[PDB]
């Protein structure tokens, strides 16, 4: 087919046409940080986390969404490109709340593992954080609004996958929050993987609520029974318990999510 | 360095050590495979395991190179390799106030020859290995257990075997002296997987494979 | 100021000895060859005359700086050694003096917050120290692959780790 | 030269009364043990090219102390020392005679250490 | 730069050699040390009474752990489990569960001294102070199930050692 | 506030009481359940709610640095009143 | 390869009498390995790229004193890291372990087209970004 | 004998591995204290000495 | 802190000026009730330009340097010879 | 190739040499092991209990494995000889104060979830 060629860090690479610059990166093992953009859901965006430099750039391309085209060399590791990471993460850390210690995502929190690698070692914000009201959606899914990042991750899995569009973004400006604009039950049968979907402490399960932390936890592959599909998880085991239900990656039973009885 | 966070580097030493990385590599062409010394200024020299004994002879005799001093003994086990233990040694040179490392490669069976003759520090050295990792050297000469304890089997230090031990004991009244039984722990050993799911060095990564 | 003053107590008691020096000059004794053959350090080859210490030939943290004397024994006897320790003793009392008299301003550990701990005031109000403190101390600081043989002048010996 | 060194530093070796002349015939013999080996073979060259400068900066400096600044070995009774130890090395290559190339490639897997 | 250490070789002069002599004969070197151990008896002993008198110690003591709480009453522990992802012999024990209101603190905190090193690790790792190194030494005991505590201990023995500790990190709190 | 199991011994704060058939208490036969007498279920609602005039408060939990870290917490929910997570006390909005 | 007396003995390695792990460890014990799965809620791939060997979860019963997960079995928290597959095999033969494998779980190449989230018929524009 | 001797030349292992270096004031803490430490055994690397020989 | 007879005895009998500092510690030491500290900020606590990547030892460190792999010149020495020590110009002979 | 290099057992004849002067000291030692250890068992039970341990080994068929068992028991029969072991050392080889471990399928399934 056209195959076009394209290079990393120098390094050549040969991909199909039509793909983006963090697809043709994965191919060789770069792994370029992201929040917004997952892998089943559509490219929204948002994150600007993703931004890479490419070969001779005036201006930074977004990795989300770039399709690469014939004879491009992506610059992972340029002080430009590290530069941009770095800008991004702060104001992702500028109104996000002092709540790790409380926030069961800690261990286990993608924010935190980005902080540690592509993040600097301090901090500049002077000023009040911004805070967002709890909302409620169901007696399983905690809902702490602060921690938000604006991903829109959870509203893609809503209309995309779950099907039920009722979750979404209000308002604008720092204070655009991402709710429902109405006390509303999220029914999703498949709404449970809205917890992995986001990427901090927004949604959390609340059966899970302060109960482990994920370094303790024991991690075992095994299979649900309550459906037929056989949608294969990990349960995380504890000093010999059961906490979590961690759904699991294969394609052609379940992708990665799982229903919330399995859950 | 005007930053004063980063280690500096004494580049004149990196460049000093290669040449002499090289300069081995010719001296025993038929032992040493490849040569490397790291960023921060530490030139290993890695050797065939049958040239055990000439090239720490090599380096305790030759002028250039005066090594004599067995710094420590070690045999780094790695399971995903064919032959698991690399067996490390460890060298000083008093007149050129440079440190040495030679190493090799040696599963649980095959028999090295004991150093002892060229470095008489390897003597205690190598009773210690024995008992942690269990890698025979021949012709030692008294090559013996002076780790463990007396007559405790398996060798503690190797990959399969687990941190709590296999035996624990404890002094029964009825036999009047201490007896073991398989161990079984109060609390069990919380294994905390922590590895961070994020790449933390571009550098070091591995080619796609 | 007042130790100085009481390895002279130590010395009066046992050097001058006769009953001391009996028991302990003779007792005991390497040759040049043997002694780093057998992988002897610190102590057992500077009382057997061999010209190596590692805070001189090998120096590290602030030690170049510093300024003192190593002392050389002449036997290799159980003597010399006792000498030896002694005037090291009479040494890192002259060590500490220029410690204490050299001691410069700034902070105490590496301002790069991701191998040390960021401080409690900052831990408690910017995001920064209180997530890199969170994973600090529920991971560690990821130490790049390799290998290492840092080796530093201990009190016995070449006290170091692989 | 000078008056005899009472004591040699290092102790167990003895002082040598005879310095120069000891490195003559050792040095020479270094030579004679290198003459059995072939030419292109790396530790002849090496050891020739450094025993050269040392055999000939004997047999032209004649003082001991001076000799002791100019090698830069330390004293004279560790320089022979180690020529006699060189000595066994020179003799001892002999039976692993190591120009001849690697005995085999490492089994691939036991470099690259990240795993 | 180095310092011989041990050569002297002493004179022959008929006095240096009298002098050696005499020093052989009549003890006079060996009476030396003799006679300063002497001067040393007249000193006064540096033995403290115990228990009427206690050695001297710092406010960045280690101790017993005592688990505080804030002024209100709320105890400080927030469940973050840090001190137990830190402690160096795993002796912290920790469960959690949200019980109806504000005060979701422990299930069980267990703190195993006889496996605890002391290190003090969990006292800084805390990120709100709530476990800490108390300043006392003195908790002895007689059966190895004491020297473990529970988690009402901890608190216990935050309330019991409350005005020492409040006041050791209100002057050692920018030190840390 | 503390109190007492059917079988006459103390409850401890998290609600755990030894059950009469269980053959694990006989620990206390001699011995005491001590209970925490300061229970933070009742040391913490009768604290007083404060009335704070503002969209977003910064509690600390007093005393600056050796209190909790400081965690932004909103009062916009006029049914329910405002509260840090460290601490527990409450805010509340000033009547609106 | 080293002519040195060399006797073809190609019988696979058994070091199990050598190592000398209890009898009920060494035929008792189902181990088994796999690549593990990266945590769904992380987007750490990168974990995912090393075998791991394991065992089986034997009794793990409650302290009476306190309740704890005292453990019988030696290998409950032991995990062997291998870089292929093979290797991992060839450490169960010599250590005569039931062996069992699992296969890595290489991500399908999804197509993205951010194009295709604004159609004109497809049902694939998005409601909402 | 040595209490912060050993972890001196750990903590060199650690962050000379890790191309970072502590802060100057900090290596005088060090060395300080290391040469108090050196002090700490030789104070009964002798007097242990002289305890068994009498 | 005793007799002047005694201290006289002491003195003569070790045969040195015991009186002017003993082993035991009296009021010279430092009071227990140090002021508040005001403990300095680091050198990176710079407001701006303080990027990371200008500062990152752990991100700039090579993997180990390969000079030689298995797939007229001068003979060299890992380190010039040591410089042989000078006597201690403070004191050389004890 | 898959030729391995042996140490001194070449092949099982001089292997079987090995175990049998194993059983030459052995044999000679469990009396006066008895006698000298304040040991309370008789020869009867030692011999045998040296016995058992040959067939608790004999399935392996590689040399060096039998080449490499040797060297231990060579240093359990040493480490016997200057009484460098205690009492309980030796005893650990008797089973004597653990419960029975269950053998038929009814015994394990009363026992626990133990496979
Ligand atoms: C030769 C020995 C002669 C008898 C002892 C003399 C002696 O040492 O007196 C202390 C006296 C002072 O000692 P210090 O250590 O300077 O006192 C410092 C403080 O003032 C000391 O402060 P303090 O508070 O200790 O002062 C009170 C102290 C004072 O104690 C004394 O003065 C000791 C004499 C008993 C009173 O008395 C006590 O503490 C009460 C307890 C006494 C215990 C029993 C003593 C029995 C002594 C022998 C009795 C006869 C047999 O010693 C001298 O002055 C030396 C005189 C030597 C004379 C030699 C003649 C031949
Ligand atoms: C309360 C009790 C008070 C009385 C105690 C008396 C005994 C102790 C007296 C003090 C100690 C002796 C002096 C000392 O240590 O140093 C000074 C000095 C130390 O001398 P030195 O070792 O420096 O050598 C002196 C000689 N020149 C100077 C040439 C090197 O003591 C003497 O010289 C005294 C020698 C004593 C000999 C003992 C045996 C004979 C005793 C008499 C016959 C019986
Ligand atoms: C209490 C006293 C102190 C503590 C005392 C107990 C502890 C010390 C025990 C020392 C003995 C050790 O266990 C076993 C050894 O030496 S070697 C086993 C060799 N195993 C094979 O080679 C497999 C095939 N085996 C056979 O074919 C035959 O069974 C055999 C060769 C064994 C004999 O029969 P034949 O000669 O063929
Ligand atoms: S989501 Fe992540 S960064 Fe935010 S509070 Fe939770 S652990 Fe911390
Ligand atoms: S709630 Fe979570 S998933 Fe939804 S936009 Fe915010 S950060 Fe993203
Ligand atoms: S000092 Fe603290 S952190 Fe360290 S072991 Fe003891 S309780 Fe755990
Ligand atoms: S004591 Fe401190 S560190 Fe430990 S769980 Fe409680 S709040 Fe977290
Ligand atoms: S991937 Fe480009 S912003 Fe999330
Ligand atoms: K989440
Ligand atoms: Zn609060």
């Amino acid at each position: 087919s056209n195959l076009i060629e394209v290079f990393v860090d120098g390094q050549s690479v040969m991909v199909e046409p039509g793909t983006t610059v963090l697809q043709a990166c994965e191919k060789v093992g770069m792994q370029i940080p992201r929040f917004c953009y997952h892998e089943r859901l559509s490219v929204a965006g948002n994150c600007r986390m993703c931004l890479v430099e490419i070969e001779k750039a005036p201006k930074v391309v977004a990795a989300c969404a770039m399709p690469v085209m014939k004879g491009w060399n992506i610059l992972t590791n340029s002080e430009k490109s590290k530069k941009a990471r770095e800008g991004v993460m702060e104001f992702l850390l500028a109104n996000h709340p002092l709540d790790c210690p409380i926030c069961d995502q800690g261990g286990e929190c993608d924010l935190q593992d980005q902080s540690m690698m592509f993040g600097s070692d301090r901090s500049r914000f002077l000023e009040g954080k911004r805070a967002v009201e709890d909302k409620n959606i169901g007696p399983l899914v905690k809902t702490i609004m602060t921690r938000c990042i604006q991903c829109t991750r959870c509203i893609r899995f809503a209309s995309e996958i779950a099907g039920v569009d009722d979750l979404g973004t209000t308002g604008r400006g720092n204070d655009m929050q991402v709710g429902t604009y109405i006390e509303k039950m999220f029914m999703s049968e498949l709404s449970g993987n809205i917890i992995d979907i986001c990427p901090v402490g927004a949604l959390t399960s609340k059966p899970y609520a302060f109960t482990a932390r994920p370094w303790e936890t024991r991690k075992t592959e095994s299979i649900d029974v309550m459906d037929a599909v056989g949608s294969n998880i990990v349960v995380s085991t504890r000093t010999g318990e059961v906490m979590r239900i961690l759904p699991r990656m294969h394609e052609d039973i379940n992708e990665e999510w799982i229903s919330d009885k399995t859950r | 360095d005007t930053r004063p966070t980063i280690r500096p580097r004494n580049d004149v030493v990196h460049k000093q050590l290669s040449a002499f990385g090289q300069y081995v590599a010719e001296i025993l062409p038929k032992y040493v495979q490849q040569v490397q010394v790291s960023c921060f200024n530490e030139l290993e020299i890695f050797i065939h395991p049958d040239g055990v004994i000439p090239v720490l002879t090599f380096l305790r005799d030759h002028t250039n190179a005066q090594f004599k001093s067995l710094a420590d003994l070690t045999a780094v086990d790695v399971p995903t390799r064919q032959n698991r233990f690399e067996i490390v040694y460890n060298l000083l040179s008093l007149r050129f106030n440079s440190r040495i490392r030679v190493k090799t490669y040696t599963d649980e069976l095959t028999p090295i020859e004991s150093s002892v003759t060229v470095y008489k520090a390897a003597n205690w050295y190598e009773r210690e290995i024995w008992d942690m990792f269990g890698v025979f050297f021949a012709n030692h000469p008294d090559l013996r257990r002076i780790l463990t304890d007396y007559g405790f089997e398996g060798h503690p230090f190797r990959k399969d075997f687990p941190l709590s031990g296999y035996v624990e004991l404890r002094y029964d009244d009825e036999v009047k002296r201490v007896v073991a039984e398989p161990v079984e722990l109060a609390q069990e050993f919380r294994k905390f997987d922590l590895n961070s799911p994020w790449e933390a060095f571009p550098a070091y990564r591995q080619p796609p494979e | 100021k007042n130790f100085s003053f009481r390895i002279d107590e130590l010395e009066e008691m046992l050097t001058n000895n006769r009953i001391w020096r009996n028991r302990t000059v003779d007792i005991g004794v390497v040759t040049a060859e043997d002694a780093l053959n057998y992988g002897f350090s610190g102590v057992m080859l500077r009382g057997s005359g061999i010209q190596w210490d590692l805070r001189k030939t090998q120096p590290y943290d602030v030690y170049d700086q510093v300024e003192f004397d190593v002392p050389i024994g002449s036997r290799g006897d159980c003597y010399d050694r006792y000498l030896c320790r002694v005037e090291e003793m009479r040494q890192s009392l002259r060590i500490i003096s220029q410690c204490l008299n050299k001691m410069p301003p700034g902070e105490i550990k590496v301002d790069d917050a991701k191998v040390s701990p960021p401080k409690r005031a900052e831990m408690k109000t910017s995001m920064e120290s209180l997530i890199h403190h969170f994973k600090l101390y529920t991971e560690g600081y990821q130490v790049p692959p390799g290998a290492t043989y840092t080796a530093i002048e201990a009190p016995k010996g070449e006290f170091g780790v692989y | 030269a000078g008056l005899l060194k009472k004591t040699t530093g290092l102790v167990g070796l003895a002082v040598c009364e005879t310095p120069h002349e000891r490195l003559k015939i050792l040095y020479t013999k270094i030579l004679d043990v290198l003459g059995q080996i072939p030419k292109n073979a790396a530790y002849r060259k090496y050891t020739e090219q450094i025993t050269n400068e040392k055999l000939g900066m004997v047999k032209a400096e004649p003082d001991v102390k001076k000799l002791e600044e100019q090698l830069q070995g330390g004293q004279i009774e560790e320089v022979i020392l180690q020529a006699e130890n060189e000595l066994s090395l020179a003799r001892k290559m002999l039976r692993w005679k190591p120009w001849e190339p690697l005995v085999e490639e490492p089994p691939a897997n036991q470099w690259k250490w990240p795993i | 730069t180095y310092k011989f250490v041990n050569m002297r070789e002493p004179s022959m002069d008929m006095k240096s050699v009298t002098d050696r002599a005499a020093q052989t004969l009549l003890w006079t070197e060996l009476v030396r040390g003799l006679g300063m151990t002497l001067s040393y008896l007249f000193r006064e002993p540096a033995t403290i009474n115990y228990p009427f008198e206690k050695g001297p110690l710092s406010p960045r003591f280690r101790g017993e752990h005592a688990l505080r709480r804030y002024p209100s009453g709320e105890e400080r522990c927030i469940a973050c489990k840090l001190c137990e992802a830190v402690c160096p012999a795993q002796a912290i024990t920790i469960e959690a569960e949200p019980r109806a209101d504000g005060s979701r603190r422990t299930t069980r905190y267990d703190i195993d001294m006889t496996k605890c090193i002391y290190c003090g690790f969990c006292q800084e790792a805390c990120p709100v102070d709530a476990i800490v190194e108390g300043p006392n030494f003195e908790f002895s005991t007689e059966t190895h199930e004491e020297l473990l505590y529970n988690k009402e201990k901890l608190l216990n023995n935050g309330d019991k050692w409350e005005a020492e500790i409040a006041a050791n990190i209100q002057a050692d709190y920018l030190y840390r | 506030g503390v109190r007492t199991s059917p079988t006459g011994e103390k409850v401890t704060h998290t609600g755990q009481a030894y059950d009469d058939g269980d053959y694990r208490r006989v620990r206390f036969s001699d011995r005491q359940k001590e209970v925490n007498e300061n229970f933070a279920i009742d040391l913490i609602a009768e604290q007083p709610v404060s009335e704070v005039g503002s969209r977003v408060i910064s509690c600390d939990g007093g005393g600056g640095a050796l209190g909790h870290p400081r965690v932004y917490i909103n009062l916009d929910k006029e049914t329910k009143t405002g509260t840090c997570g460290y601490c527990g006390l409450q805010f509340r909005q000033p009547h609106h | 390869t080293q002519d040195t007396q060399l006797i073809a003995v190609d019988e696979k390695l058994d070091i199990t009498t050598l190592t000398g792990v209890p009898e009920e460890h060494i035929k008792t014990r189902k181990v088994r390995i796999f690549v593990p799965a990266r945590n769904n809620m992380q987007s750490g791939v990168n974990n995912t790229k090393k075998w791991k060997m394991e065992f089986d979860t034997r009794e793990r019963w409650e302290n009476p004193l306190m309740g704890w997960s005292s453990t019988a079995d030696p290998l409950s928290n032991l995990v062997l890291t291998f870089s292929t597959k093979e290797d991992a095999v060839a450490f169960a033969e010599k250590n005569g372990w039931s062996f069992d494998v699992e296969e890595r779980k290489v991500p399908k190449p999804k197509s993205k087209s951010y194009g295709a989230n604004f159609s004109w018929n497809k049902r694939t524009r998005v409601s909402t970004k | 004998v040595s209490m912060m001797c050993n972890e001196q030349a750990y903590s060199l292992a650690v962050e000379k591995l890790l191309n970072i270096q502590p802060p100057p004031r900090a290596q005088w803490i060090r060395v300080l204290f290391g040469e108090i430490t050196r002090l700490l055994n030789h104070i009964m690397a002798v007097t242990t000495h002289a305890l068994d020989i009498g | 802190s005793a007799t002047r007879v005694i201290q006289l005895l002491r003195n003569w009998a070790s045969g040195r000026d015991l009186q002017a500092k003993l082993q035991l510690r009296y009021q010279e030491i430092s009071k227990r009730t140090q002021p508040p500290p005001k403990l300095p900020v680091g050198p990176s606590h710079k407001l701006s330009n303080n990027y990371y990547c200008t500062r990152d030892g752990r991100r700039e460190a090579m993997p180990p340097s390969i000079v030689m792999s298995s797939q007229e010149k001068k003979a060299v020495t890992p380190a010039p010879p040591i410089k042989r020590w000078e006597l201690s110009k403070d004191q050389p002979y004890l | 190739g898959t030729s391995v290099k042996p140490i001194f057992s070449r092949d099982m004849n001089e292997a079987k040499r090995r175990v049998r002067e194993l059983y030459r000291a052995w044999y000679r030692e469990v009396p006066n092991t008895v006698h000298l250890f304040q040991l309370d068992i008789s020869v009867k039970q030692g011999r045998d209990k040296v016995r058992e341990m040959f067939m608790k080994n004999a399935h392996v068929t590689d040399p060096r494995v039998v080449d490499l068992l040797v060297i231990k028991g060579k240093m359990e029969l040493e480490e016997t000889i200057n009484v460098w072991k205690q009492r309980t050392h030796i005893m650990r080889f008797f089973h004597e104060t653990e419960a029975p471990r269950p053998t038929d399928f009814l015994s394990k399934f009363y026992v626990g979830h133990d496979p």
